[PDB]
Parts: C-alpha cells; structure tokens; sequence
RNA sequence: GUAACAGGCAAGGUGUUGUAAGUGGUUGAGCAGCUGCCAUACUGCGAUCCACUGAAGCUUAUCCUUUGCUUGAUGAUUCGA
RNA sequence: GAACCCGCAGGUACGGACCAAUGGCACAAUACUUGUUCGAGCGAACAGUGGUAUGACGCUACGUCCGUUGGAUUAUGCCUG
RNA sequence: AUGUCGGCUCUUCCUAUCAUUGUGAAGCAAAAUUCACCAAGCGUUGGAUUGUUCACCCAUGCAAGGGAACGUGAGCUGGGU
RNA sequence: UUAGUGACGCGCAUGAAUGGAUUAACGAGAUUCCUACUGUCCCUAUCUACUAUCUAGCGAAACCACAGCCAAGGGAACGGG
RNA sequence: UAGUCGAUAGAAUAAUGUAGGUAAGGGAAGUCGGCAAAUUAGAUCCGUAACUUCGGGAUAAGGAUUGGCUCUGAAGAUUGA
RNA sequence: GAACUCUAGAUAACAUGCAGAUCGUAUGGUCUUGUACCGACGACAGAUCUUUCAAAUGUCUGCCCUAUCAACUUUUGAUGGUA
RNA sequence: ACCGCAAAAGGCUCAUUAUAUCAGUUAUGGUUCCUUAGAUCGUUACUUGGAUAACUGUGGUAAUUCUAGAGCUAAU
C-alpha cells in the first residue's frame, strides 16, 4: 500500500492532516490570539506585583 | 503518487482527489476539487477569487517562509599559475615586494639607455659615410 | 544517478554513479545553487557540501537555471544567455529545455563541492589537474602579482619551456605582453594631439 | 447505577459559503456648494476597493469530540416447571 | 491455419451489494441578484422552494466492489466376457 | 357482455437445440460450416419503415433458434381495426 | 425509410363550378426532413408541497347464492366447492 | 386600505400518486406521433430569404446588448436685463 | 510660394553622443637620456556637413472586356476641418 | 574563435494584380542614407579594470545542432 486518503468525508476533503492545513492556511485569527491573551495577563500580573 | 499543485486554488492535490482538464492545445490544468472546478469554468478570475494561494500572493496575505530567501553571494575561488613556471616559481615573482620590483624596473632602463643612444649614434654615424 | 562532481579548488573533476535510491533521493526537489549535505549521500562524503551547479537529464535538453519545473518547457531565447550562444545576429530559437530542480529523470549532476569534509577522496583532493596559464597582459599581470604601476612585468610573465618533442631543441614562449607602455604606442598618442592642435 | 451515565448546550475539531456588521481611509471615474490680505481647499454625496477579516454566518438533526455548563435519575401491566 | 484446453488478463450480459472518490439531487444552508416591503441600515420577510452560483449530514448514478465446489451419471468412449 | 390487434411492460415453461457445455456423423486435412444426441442451465439483441405480429432492411456479436398460457386495456397506449 | 417528396401515370374505381388546376396571406388542422432543445429515452435518481399512512373527531358506497388454497381429470368440451 | 385566515386537525411526512422542479454524458435512439417537457421570449440596435395577390413573408433567418453608480449632452415654460 | 527650425547663430533653459586607453608601416630630432618631450602616412572608428550608391512617397497623362453590372463610398475613415 | 562587413540581393518567376504596378513627366520647404570622395573636434590612471569565446578538460539528447558545467586568456 502507498497511500490513505485520510481527508474530511464531511465532504469535499482539501486537507489529508491538520498539520497539512497549517501549512496551506496562514496566520488565522485563532491560535495566535490565545497567546496575545496570555502576555496580557502577564502584564497586568507584572503591574499588580509592582 | 505523486503530490500536484491546484493550477488555480494553490491547494495541494493529494492521490487522486479529483480532477485534471487537459485542453486540446495542451495545456494542462489541475483541479483539487469540484469548487475550484465549478468556478474555473463559470470563468471567475483567480486573482479576485479570494480562495486561492495565486491571490493571497498578490494581496500580501501570509507568505513568511517565501520571502526569507533572497540575498548576498560575492566568490573569489582562486589564483591561476600552474603550467607557465611550476607553481612555485611564480609563488616566487608573485611575493617579491615593490621596493625590489623597482630596482629590476630601474636596472633594465639603465641597461637600456646604452642600446639607444648607441643606435642613434651608428646611425649617425653610419650617415657621414655615403 | 551520475553525478560529476568536481573539487575544483584543485580544478579537477571526477565521475561517480550512485545507485542507491535513499542517497539520490537527497537531490529530489532542490533547485540551482542550494546547499546539500554529503552524509547522507555517501560515506566517503563525510562533511562534503555540495551545491548544485548544473545538470543534464535523459531526455537531456540541458538544465536551465530559474525555469522551475521539475519537468521540461520550451523556451524562446536571446543573446547571450543560458542555453541561447547563437551564431547568427538576432537569432531567436525556441528548445525543449530541463528545468533546475532535481528529478528522478536526471542522468548526470552537475556538482561543485563547496566543502571538504573530513575525507580525502583521491581523485578530487590528491591529484591536481591544473589551473591553466599566467595573465600575459602587463595589466592582468598587475593585480595577480600587485604589481601597481610602479613595478612592472618585463620578466615577470611566464615563461614555459616546451619541447616540440621530436626532433628539438627545446625553446622557450615568452609571450607578448599587450600594452606595455610601450613607446610606439606612446608617439602614436603625441601624433592624435598633434593633428588636433595643428588643425 | 451521581456515571462505562444519559441528554440539551456552549466550547474545540470537521464541513459549507466566500471575506459580516461597525469603523477608518478621497481607495474611488467624478460631482455639487463657499471662497480669503496669501498659499488654497474643505465640507458633504460616490458603485466599488482595502484594513480590521481566510472573515461573519451556517455545522447534521441521520457529524466527531468533551475532567466545560446545566439538567434527568421519582409512570403501567403481566408471567410460573 | 486451430487466439485451441494448461496458464494469464480484461471485458460482456445478468444478478447482489456499497456512496470513499467521481457524477447526480437540494439544506429553501451560505453567498449574490431582481421586484417589493421593514423610514434608511443591519438582518430578514413576501414572489406558495423567487431567480442565480456554490453547495454539506444524507440519498443515489453513469461510479466501484463481489458472484463457490464436488458427486450421481446422460449422451458417449471403454474393460472383462 | 368472457374487455379486438400490435407495440410498450412483465411471467413461466416447452423443445422439434441456432449459440454455449459434454458428445457421436461428415465426400471435416487446417480453418470453417453442416448433421445428429444428452440438454431449455444460459443467450437469442440495437435501430430505419410499417399500427403491424408477420415482413424488409441496416449495424454488431462465435450465435441475433422456434413454440405454448388468440397472455397481459380497474396496466398503458387507443395507432390499425 | 411498408414513411415522405419529385417523377412515370391503360389512371382497379382521377378530372373540369357534379368544379379542375395553381396559390401569397391565414389555421389550438393532416403530413414529412433537418437543427436548437430537453429525463421523450439510454437508465435511472432526487427534491418541494399536499396526500396516501397513523391517530382524536366524523363517516358512506360498489358488491355480496354460499363464498373463497392449488394441480390434473371428468363435466355445458377452462373448477373456490 | 377594506375583507380573510373557515376550506376537520395533529404526528409521521413510506410506497404509489397529484401538483411543481432538477439531472452528468449522449441528445428522440423514445413513441402512433416530439405527446409531455425543455429551448425561445421583453427592449434597443444590426441584419434579414424563398415566395408574393407587392400589401406581406417579418419578431423571417442570423447576430450584438441590457445591472449598479457617477458624470455629460439633448429635449420645454416665463418674464427679466 | 516664405515668419523654413534651410547651412549657421545669440539670449533663457535642456540631455549626452562626440573628442581613439587603435593598429600596421617606418623611425627622426634633441638629451638633464625620466626610457622624456614631439612627429609623417592610411586602415578601422568618430562627430558635423556635403557628395555619391541609393530610396519611400507625391504630380501630370495613358491601359482589355463587360450595363444580362447604374448608382456607388460612409458596419469600424467614406470624403473634409482641427488637434 | 571574437570583432567588423556582406548575405536586404544576384538569380527566379509574373501569381495576386486594371490607375494598382509602370513608362514618360516630375517633386521632396515631406524625408532617410552605411558607404566612398572631400573637409571638421585645444572648454586627475595615460595607456587602466575584469569576463568570456577560441583553448584546455568534462558532459548531455537517437540525432542535425542546440549547448550545460568547470578552469584560462585578447580587443578597433
């Protein structure tokens, strides 16, 4: 065997892995977001300490 | 099988997930996928069809990985002797300093004064003869 | 595939064939100029990096540098440039025309090792095939010797011996060195002004 | 079986469509209307574009998933060697 | 001139499955669009699914997958007599 | 008052077997076809015209065998009659 | 191409206001060829709304000797008995 | 606006319907027969035959184009300077 | 046929070529002999100008048959103005 | 081999083509002209710079040819 189409039968697969989609799909509001909301709580943790 | 490129949509067209138009010219374009097929043939522009990778391009949308790959190459490999004199001999006339090739300059000079001045004169006196 | 790789550092140049496909495998989707670590190519490759400086395929119309394509394309071409040297003024000619990046339908690379490793291989490092010829020209001779103008060639340009084997007295070839400051020329400078003044 | 739970969500994955509202920009062929002691212009209108925005909406009822939320956990009849 | 059994690959016709891909359908899903209405706008409603492009859970094609092996013995060739 | 014919649709059987199986004949050398047998398990079609069975043609396939329930009008069509 | 059209016409049984011929325009008229088109078909499939269905309510009729399992046989020469 | 919302309803929303649609690729092969269905359709512009009773044929055929926004021109009335 | 931008210039501004880092003949004058300074011919460049080989367009006038071809060109230059 | 110049035509044929071509007649203040002939250039390296052929070596496709790659070296 060389090969399974592991895409969404949920129904027109683009993207065999999500790993694939990250690659293809740039920077969406997502991921990126959850982090910019973490540095923000460190600041507001840094000027409470302060 | 081999992994191709959505001719249209940018999108990667993993083992055989759709289909490949070959026009009677030919010119071979690769579909991922019924929409991009659909929309291709109702004669949508790409570039203003903002689901593709040809468009987010264009529209400066993601890239990063692309655009760090271009600049700085200069290349100096070498100093060419071998066959005139057997590489150390032209190591040799190579390294020897400015204040020695002056003197060789100087000296041929000197030596050379003696043959024009000699020339001149033999023909001078060479003409009285006649 | 083939590869011909070349030290040439010591201008050499050496055939080697690899059949393997994991070690060929290495090439696959690298394009004209890009960096390749010789490891896992070979063993005796220990620490050899090797740049892609060319290649020709089967069906070998010959790789053209930026076409990418993997496969071949045809090409309207003009002087000079890479693949168009053309013997007629203004002549265009359309060719098939292998593109760049490294596939499987490759029967010989072209390789120019950037590095050598930790191992001598004997044909590359041990024997050098040579570095040609001495400059000839007062001006080339300036700046391999850094002779700036003070210091001029006369006997300083290479001086081969050779042999014309059977049946000679072996002589030696000078040769001319092409614009010496040599008087003549020099006079021939005085004249231009000359007539321009006297006109 | 207060839990291998079960169900309704919200969340996340997965889809679908194709870039929301709102806001900012003379993006924008242009146009009105007032014109200085001098440069000059601005105030509105303007399909559409761009940025926020590969977004918003929709997602299976016959999707997948859940130490997230809350909630359910409390009816009837009949049968023998 | 045996496309002739061993052996091999495919298809046909028939039958039964299966929906992953591919194709078909429309969720009156999402977008767009016209006419009208909601002061305009958003977002909708009405045109008895408004039209149009795309179109999933799902169904289904023209799609694809699967269809066993002996005995008894006829016809018949035969032993022994 | 027992719903004409064909064609559409759909059934099962029968052989007096054209093809296919296994076979015996041949003035069968091969190829090919003809004859006959056990055999109806399995095929026997797509069209032009005709209302037409029948017929007549065209095309393919190794082969385009023939009959029975005047089949089949609360199944159609109502074309001929 | 048992169709049509143009011909031929000893025309079974054409024919001259018993009107004959030709014909523009017109026809929910009869007929033939081609194209565009399409689920007319190959070859089927899916979808909307309302039913059919099930349920609360409401509620007929046709028809009915007696009524209703087949096969063959005889018999008014085709039996549910 | 005025008048309705009564057409017995609810749940299911099966087959088969009815009434309304869609269907790749091929495109009438269907059938008695293009029946049913689809294509086509408005407007403006261009172009326009056979035949003809000169009126038509004619919307012949065959082609182009249609939104929105933003400008511009043309097309009227009346006194006044 | 001249308000020619004519072969050429001045005033005000412009851009960007030219002016040889050639070669072969043959070397002289003069030394403070730097290998100095300065020098003839014509080959090939070269810029302005003419000339020459040319050339493209434009004037005048002319061509067979045909009316069983009488109106033709202007859809989209047809024919004229202006730019 | 680079560089420069020729190859724009000799030659051939007369198809398209009927005022078109073209002859004669002419113009160019409506323009271009290598070349050749003749004349013209006094508004801080003076003879510098490095890259490529030919070359050398190694190659490609069945091929004409087209050229890849590596290392030299010239200029009117």
């Amino acid at each position: 065997l060389k090969f399974i189409d592991t895409s969404s039968k949920m129904g027109h697969g683009r993207f065999q892995t999500p790993a694939d989609k990250l690659a293809f799909m740039g920077p969406l509001k997502k991921d990126r977001l959850k982090e910019e909301a973490a540095a923000t709580t460190a600041a507001a943790a840094a000027a409470t300490t302060t | 099988m081999k992994i191709g490129l959505c001719a249209f949509s940018g999108y990667k067209i993993y083992p055989g997930h759709g289909k490949t138009m070959v026009k009677i010219d030919g010119k071979s374009f690769t579909f991922l996928d019924k929409k991009c097929e659909r929309s291709y043939l109702m004669k949508r522009n790409p570039r203003k069809v903002t689901w593709t990778v040809l468009y987010r391009r264009k529209h400066r949308k993601g890239i990063e990985e692309e655009a760090s790959k271009k600049r700085t190459r200069r290349t100096q490999k070498f100093q060419r002797a071998i066959v005139g004199a057997s590489l150390a001999e032209i190591l040799a006339k190579r390294n020897m300093k400015p204040e020695v090739r002056k003197a060789q300059r100087d000296q041929a000079i000197k030596v050379a004064k003696e043959q024009k001045r000699a020339v001149k004169a033999a023909k001078k006196a060479a003409a009285p003869a006649p | 595939m083939k590869l011909n790789v070349s030290y040439p550092a010591t201008g050499c140049q050496k055939l080697f064939e690899v059949v393997d496909e994991h070690k060929l495998r290495v090439f696959y989707e690298k394009r004209m100029g890009q960096v390749v670590e010789a490891d896992i190519l070979g063993d005796e490759w220990k620490g050899y990096q090797l740049r892609i400086a060319g290649g020709n395929d089967k069906q070998g119309f010959p790789m053209k540098q930026g076409v990418l394509t993997h496969g071949r394309v045809r090409l309207l071409l003009k002087k000079g440039h890479s693949c168009y040297r053309p013997r007629r003024t203004g002549e265009r000619k359309r060719k098939s025309v292998r593109g760049c990046i490294v596939d499987a339908n490759m029967s010989v690379l072209a390789l120019v090792v950037l590095k050598k490793g930790e191992k001598d291989i004997p044909g590359l490092t041990d024997t050098t095939i040579p570095r040609r010829l001495g400059p000839k020209r007062a001006s080339k001779i300036r700046k391999l010797y850094n002779l700036s103008k003070e210091d001029d060639v006369r006997r300083f340009v290479v001086r081969r011996p050779l042999p014309a084997k059977d049946n000679k007295k072996a002589t030696s070839k000078a040769p001319k060195i092409q614009r010496l400051i040599t008087p003549v020329v020099l006079q021939r400078k005085h004249r231009r002004i000359a007539l321009k003044k006297k006109r």
